[PDB]
């Protein structure tokens, strides 16, 4: 997905691609309720003390 | 002990006690039909000012199934002996002073829940 946006402008690659593809989702406010949220990607995913190990979203 | 409601046979509608004078014994009536039926539990209306109510009853299996709910190995279950298992405190107000976790079961079929 990195490779093919980093070439947009040129060819036609767009964010609606991105959504369509099934990488990112809108969660509203009343639903970032219940979702395990993550702030980096790298960092707290490797492997330490186990403190949830479930997270389902990430912030950009 | 508790008491619950009883509904008529015919109106089906609330049912208020009755003692009856006659045989001296308990009775409910109806407000509208003229239904009776002898009386087995001998208690009317019982008040708990403590509250003493079993969290775990409220508890169901299907809390296990929860992305951002805590989870631990050092806490097996017992009937299956799961290892993941969840806890998490009484999540109910009026918590009178306690932040006593209630484990549960992490895994299909089995639901069980247990404190320690
Ligand atoms: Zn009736
Ligand atoms: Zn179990």
């Amino acid at each position: 997905h990195i490779d093919q946006l980093k070439e947009r402008e040129y060819n036609n690659y767009s964010w609606q691609d991105l959504v369509a593809s099934g990488v990112v989702e809108y969660i509203d406010t009343l639903e970032e309720e219940t979702v395990m949220l993550a702030m980096t990607p790298d960092d707290l995913q490797e492997k330490e003390v186990a403190y949830c190990s479930t997270y389902t979203h990430c912030e950009i | 002990g508790f008491v619950g409601i009883r509904f008529c046979q015919e109106c089906n509608n609330m049912l208020y006690p009755k003692e009856d004078k006659e045989n001296r014994i308990l009775l409910y009536a109806c407000r509208n039909c003229d239904y009776q039926q002898e009386a087995d539990n001998s208690c009317i209306y019982v008040n708990k000012i403590t509250h003493e109510v079993d969290e775990l009853t409220q508890i169901i299996a299907d809390v296990s199934q929860d992305p951002t709910l805590p989870r631990t190995e050092d806490h097996p279950c017992q009937k299956c002996g799961h290892k993941e298992a969840v806890f998490f405190q009484s999540h109910s107000a009026r918590a009178e002073d306690a932040m006593r976790l209630y484990y549960v079961c992490t895994a299909p079929h089995c639901g069980h829940r247990w404190t320690e």
